[PDB]
């Protein structure tokens, strides 16, 4: 605003831009550089020449192009209207930018508003009285952004506390219009429905709370083996094109949380495009009738074809957005595609800066950002009079080279994570269903998850430990069979191998393209594991009666085909038919016992 | 134009007495011997500037050299007259034709497609291959690579793809392609030339050829020229645009060469640290544009070092492009027709072209089931090779014969023989018919009752 | 004793089956992957050392520039 | 003091035209955002100075920031009123209490122990676990290193160890970049025990800066030193998530562009590691005993990393946790192969524990080794368990693994109970099967 604090461009090589004659610019502060007035973030300072990191394309710029420092850190707009809106690395709307530039390409030095100032919404003062003392975090109003989620909270700006002075009446308004005025010791301050929050510091809450509420995965392996609760940190490391993007889409789809913040980093454009095409076609069938997946989520795009710093910037913006969603008193989640692109971006950054590399080209501050991003999310009571309990889950994809755990990504991820879900390329290469290693994937949140699953009086821990033991014993049995042969084992080990195969084909493997196996309910998987355990106990008891495993498997073909047919099933109705089918299975076992004698 | 030059070290250049230089700017270097070499600007600091020589700093005087700086960024003379005429890696005519009149002057760097402007992968195509149809589907406008080994029939199989492409695709207006080589062999150049001539598409296609005899800079710049050309064809020309790029291995090693020549801090396996993004430059350019006719379908070809699929080249290839079609040395020495590895090979979108309304509802499930029988056949092959022929189960021998038959019949069709997708589905239903009724657990009841004669 | 001599012979053959394409290949892959990981780690360390030596050379060049400046 | 600076590289700051600068000194800086923070001067050269920020250099203007230098090194306010309360990474109270009255003020770096004034502890402190107090003898005043892996419950085992342990023994904790969940669980355990009132720590979390946590560990170390040299009581020092401390020290050395070693560690680190192990040891004439028992995570579950290597080479003995036994489902996974205690020498025999102690320990090591070789043989060869010796060795190994190895976290057993349980467990093997057992040890328990 005609302040004209400006340094001059000195050295320019690739994405890094060093600008001198500016001592006014701070560290991690926003600055408009070049002749195109491109947004950027200054990193270091040496003498009279401060090193600035550009988050955009530096191609075409020339020496002598002025750089204006704002002096303030990175910030994003928080409030209603950002939902179901695709923001770029500059946090500008993609549709609006493409329409304004009238080109499918990406320009350079472009400036556009986050939300729409011409956008109107119906905002109503939520039970708050004028003159009542208020502070930061309190809801000053409520607006309906979508047809499902209603009353998006307008939060009082940070570092503000006092008494309500002039709070305007409810009605239709925009994001640029002040809906309130608050009097304090700092005299007068204008308050709007939209509040600006720094991207460097996540939106604060009241106090950290223990998360005992399990978040529904929808998948058997994600809910049972390596569990992830609401606010829990679950890693999803995978190989290149191992279905990592697919697992991310499945996770953001079948999620039982309220909102979703998905920030793509260095991912393919066809994935986000397919996401944009299939978002609106899919609609929720739960409460809030007529509501799609697009309106219940927000998408941030940092392309692989985009700038390198755009990934870390969109990641931080997505973190601030998820923190604002967690401060909104709702359970949300962050879906990150290929965090390894941001890590490698950090590697090229520290590398171009002249700093010394250690492992995998990255700097030594990687662990700080990883641990900060992991401990940032969680379940905690938010600020404000509302006193709501918020939740934020962190889901980050790591793409190590060749799927090796020796990669810096895998280690740094596994270090700060309380839960990790691993992806295998063995069953993925065979075009088999979702691949997860039973000898690798584990969760430290599994205990409280067992305590939470006991609320439904399901047995998570028992079935999981029994199946894991059966899996390990069958794996050892596989090592022995591969060692000597299949004729060197006993009836019980063979039963363990057959049960392993049954658990492999009929349980862990579920077709996502199917009209049935695409989504598995809690009761469905619980009943399946229970019926499996019942058939296993019945077979183990029958083998102890002096019957061979093969002879037992001779008349058990019906129960086998029935156990393999539990994947299709039907809607919520007919669970009784399944449990009853299990009863018919035990009865069938009794009939077989009668048949044996004789 | 500044005639002042300061230092020279290795394959690079440094000049002084200049200001306001542009990043990756086109610069003309006139040497002391009268040699005119094209070059690009590296960095600019104060009154000093640093640039990289494409033709090399070999045989160049320090104070006797003159340089004319355009100041504009990387610029190419794109036109509509490129079809039927051949161009080199340096842009100069290798077809011994006259001067090509440029319709538009555009940056060869290429522009990233906006996400909202990005249209989802759709339709389908017939590559003439059962594996390019059944196992892993190929969408029109999508991007899929080909991973081969040194000495293997990469050029010949790719030739089969480019030759059978426009012929078979109509069965799902002839298809127009683009041939691109970066630091490639003379033998492979002759093979590709005879292939493009035999296809008769040489008139309807353009060729950018950078020989191995040529510099590395030209090889790295060939991909950019092909990117701008294919972009101009898939947008401005509004026609179906196939993108065929070869010798990615040479461009990679050359990239490592340029990265080391500047003594820059290298990443894993000695390559560049920006390699993900460097490959993503031309990799994410593929896709469809909403409202704009035509599309750019990327069909790249790379060679894994020492036939290692676990190599950083292939790993980065999978990390950049989405999905790949593998060529294994295991099946190449078996003597059967072109060696596609079922495990490693996968498609970007195999769910987009399947189902009713596209082709048939018998496609996808049969793909999953056939892949299952093949994998089970491989594991059973290992188990049979371990313990013995009498020590394996019934499913082991059945899947073994099924995989052997799938390899001898389904996998083996021909290079100049383009098998229609329908023939692929029929031969696949007949290959699956070899297996028992309880054999396929990935197949539905209806398809099982329908496929069996 | 002949029958057992057959069975045991089979056992020996089984060992030969495991020591052929199984143990040998596993050891080969383990040795190769370990060799690649170790050589790569040594390459990274050597890169750090090369950068350190380059840093010493540049600092020394700055010392030389300072000496020349003092002379001037 | 200087409000004028030259340049800023990362968290490290460098100013010019500074006088009376002190290397490794406490400095108070007020930034442009109105925020005030503490930092430590890394170096001083000529007319120029170099100081570092512990809380980070982010969000600060070079013109609007003012650095007030005390001219002297860092001095912490050690007090006896810190019992039961809590402090932050910078020392500020996180317990929502006020600032306590300081008894004394001294350096957080601690003090070097005299060569003639040191005392070698033979003291025997019961660990409470059957696989702990027996295998690697727990001794107050000794130093036992702890290396863990990612996703390993090292915090739970350490908490169960401090809880089943307890003149009582005071515990001082030091957190370097400790996780939020880790702090929550540690708080839950410390509160569940009821010994939280007798304990104190300085908390620097993951959400908080981990770079200021390096001084927090030093602060807790000066607290343990002041506890040993004044209060005269049994003291145990602990550094949590020391891996983050090594990564941070490595970041500080990397920012210095100095000669880097393996995993980015500093060149003079040879002394630095000692500072982590210098938090232990007793003195001549002091009834109290201070023993540091740090815990860190070896990178990629590999003890071959510089961290576990230095931690093992410096300190005497190390407590290892196997990933396999933790994935098995059994209780605490101490690997008898890698785990050892140099303090298990003077703490054994009659007068300390029992005359059957050392013998049963060595016999346990031999049985575990024979069982391991028998496991390798059982894997390579058939299920016939390789004749006789390997069968009894593998059976006894598995039995000792399902019983002796897992004593439980919530269960506190004496050394005698573990000795009797081992006496019942060693009955499977013959009396002549023990080559580590003497004539007296063989005639020891015939009951």
């Amino acid at each position: 605003h005609a302040e004209s604090e400006y340094g001059a461009i000195y050295s320019v090589s690739g994405p890094v831009v060093i600008a001198e004659n500016m001592i006014g610019c701070a560290m991690y502060e926003l600055v408009k550089v070049g002749h195109d007035n491109l947004v950027g973030e200054v990193i270091r300072i040496d003498g009279d020449k401060a090193t600035i990191q550009v988050y955009e394309e530096t191609a075409g710029l020339t020496v002598g192009d002025p750089v204006l420092r704002t002096g303030k850190p990175l910030s994003v707009e928080l409030g209603p209207g950002l939902m179901e809106t695709i923001y770029d690395g500059i946090q500008r709307p993609l549709k609006a930018i493409k329409e304004e530039s009238q080109s499918i390409y990406i320009p350079r030095g472009i400036d556009t508003p986050a939300l729409d100032r011409t956008i109107k919404w119906q905002f109503t003062p939520g039970k708050f009285q004028v003159g009542d003392h208020i502070s930061g975090g309190d809801i000053y109003g409520s607006v309906f952004e979508n047809s499902l989620i209603s009353s998006h909270k307008i939060l009082l700006p940070p570092r503000s506390r006092g008494t309500i002075t002039w709070i305007a009446p409810a009605g239709e308004y925009t994001l640029d219009e002040k809906i309130l005025e608050v009097e304090f010791d700092g005299k007068k301050s204008d308050f709007t429905l939209y509040h600006t929050w720094p991207v460097r510091v996540p939106r604060p809450v009241t106090e950290k709370l223990s998360a005992d509420y399990p978040l529904l995965t929808g998948q058997r392996v994600l809910d049972a083996l390596f569990p992830c609760v609401q606010g829990g940190t679950t890693c999803i490391p995978g190989a290149f094109g191992c279905g990592k993007t697919v697992i991310s889409q499945s996770l953001s789809k079948y999620s039982n949380s309220d909102a979703i913040i998905y920030v793509g980093c260095g991912e393919r454009g066809n994935e986000m495009a397919e996401v944009l095409m299939e978002f609106p076609e899919l609609y929720t069938e739960m409460s809030g009738t007529k509501e799609p997946i697009m309106k219940r989520t927000t998408l941030v795009a940092n392309t692989s074809n985009m700038p390198v710093a755009a990934r870390e910037a969109s990641i931080y913006t997505g973190i601030t957005l998820a923190e604002y969603f967690r401060d909104q008193g709702k359970n949300v989640s962050m879906i990150a595609d290929s965090s390894s692109r941001w890590a490698e971006a950090l590697r090229e950054i520290s590398g171009r800066l002249g700093e010394m590399p250690a492992d995998q080209g990255f700097p030594a501050y990687l662990g700080a950002k990883l641990a900060s991003f992991y401990e940032r999310a969680g379940k905690a009571v938010a600020l404000g009079s509302p006193d709501r309990t918020g939740s934020v889950s962190i889901v980050a994809a790591v793409s190590p080279a060749g799927g090796d755990f020796s990669d810096p990504v895998t280690t740094a991820t596994l270090g700060i994570t309380q839960v990790f879900w691993g992806l295998d390329k063995k069953l993925a290469q065979r075009k088999h269903f979702p691949s997860i290693n039973t000898s690798v994937s584990y969760s430290k949140y599994t205990n409280v998850l067992n305590k939470f699953y006991d609320s439904n009086y399901p047995e998570f821990p028992v079935l999981r430990d029994r199946m894991k033991e059966i899996l390990s014993n069958a794996e050892e049995l596989e090592q022995v069979v591969q060692l000597v042969g299949k004729s060197a084992l006993s009836d019980s080990d063979k039963i363990t191998l057959d049960v392993a195969t049954l658990i492999k084909e009929d349980f862990l493997q579920q077709n996502g393209y199917s009209t049935y196996d695409a989504f598995c309910p809690i009761w469905k998987t619980f009943d399946m594991m229970r019926a499996f355990i019942s058939y296993h106990d019945e077979a183990q008891k029958a083998v102890a009666n002096g019957a061979n495993w093969s002879k037992l498997a001779d008349s058990t073909g019906d129960v086998k085909h029935a156990v393999s047919s539990s994947k299709f099933f039907e809607p919520s109705r007919g669970e009784k038919e399944v449990h009853g089918e299990f009863e018919k299975l035990l009865s069938t076992m009794q009939e077989r016992f009668a048949e044996s004698t004789d | 134009n500044y005639n002042t030059v300061s230092g020279v070290n290795g394959p690079l250049v440094i000049l002084e007495k200049v200001k306001f230089p542009r990043y990756n700017e086109i610069v003309n270097l006139t040497l002391p011997d009268g040699t005119v070499r094209q070059g690009q600007v590296l960095e600019i600091r104060g009154d000093r500037a640093i640039v990289q020589v494409f033709e090399g700093t070999s045989g160049i005087d320090v104070k006797k050299t003159t340089v004319e700086f355009t100041g504009e960024s990387l610029r190419i003379p794109v036109s509509e007259d490129m079809l039927g005429r051949i161009f080199d890696g340096s842009g100069r005519p290798i077809d011994n034709g006259p001067k090509v009149f440029a319709e538009d002057y555009l940056d060869i760097n290429g522009s990233p497609i906006n996400p909202y402007a990005r249209i989802y992968p759709e339709e389908m195509i017939s590559t003439g291959v059962s594996a390019i149809d059944t196992m892993n589907s190929i969408a029109r406008g999508q991007k899929i690579p080909i991973f081969s080994a040194s000495g293997l029939p990469h050029n010949e199989i790719a030739a089969q793809i480019c030759r059978q492409a426009g012929l078979v695709r109509p069965t799902k207006e002839n298809f127009s392609i683009v041939f691109a080589a970066m630091g490639v062999n003379l033998e492979t150049a002759r093979f590709f030339k005879q292939d493009f001539e035999e296809n008769g598409s040489l008139e309807r296609t353009s060729l950018f050829l950078n020989l191995a005899n040529d510099p590395t800079i030209e090889r790295i710049i060939t991909p950019r020229l092909a990117l701008t050309t294919a972009e101009y064809l898939a947008y401005q020309t509004e026609r179906h645009v196939l993108t065929i790029l070869t010798d990615m291995s040479s461009y990679a090693d050359a990239l490592r060469e340029v990265s080391a020549a500047r003594e820059e801090v290298p990443g894993r396996r000695g390559y560049p640290g920006y390699m993900y993004t460097d490959l993503s430059t031309i990799y994410e350019r593929a896709g469809r544009v909403e409202g704009r006719n035509g599309s750019i379908t990327q069909i790249p070809i790379l060679t894994m070092p020492n036939d290692d699929i676990t190599h950083p080249i292939p790993d980065l290839t999978g990390y950049i492009t989405e999905g790949q079609i593998f060529v294994d040395r295991q099946l190449h020495n078996k003597g059967i027709y072109p060696p596609i590895n079922v495990l490693p090979s996968l498609s970007r979108l195999m769910k987009s072209a399947i189902g009713e309304g596209m082709t048939r509802k018998d496609h996808g499930d049969v793909s999953n089931q056939l892949y299952a029988k093949y994998a089970i056949g491989k594991d059973a092959a290992a188990m049979k090779a371990v313990v013995g022929e009498e020590a394996l189960s019934i499913e082991d021998k059945l899947s073994l014969e099924f995989l052997e038959k799938f390899e001898k019949t389904f996998i083996t069709q021909g290079a100049y023989e383009d098998r229609t997708v329908f023939e692929s589905l029929d031969q696949a239903w007949s290959l699956l018919r070899i297996y028992p009724k309880e054999m396929l657990n990935r197949i539905s009841p209806k398809i099982l009752d329908e496929f069996y004669d | 004793a002949f029958i057992i001599l057959d069975e045991v012979i089979k056992v020996t053959n089984r060992r030969v089956n495991a020591i052929e394409h199984v143990i040998i290949p596993r050891t080969e892959n383990t040795i190769a992957y370990i060799n690649s990981e170790l050589d790569e780690l040594d390459r990274e360390e050597f890169y750090r050392l090369k950068k350190v030596q380059e840093k010493k050379q540049n600092e020394t060049a700055k010392l030389d520039a300072e000496m020349k400046l003092k002379r001037d």
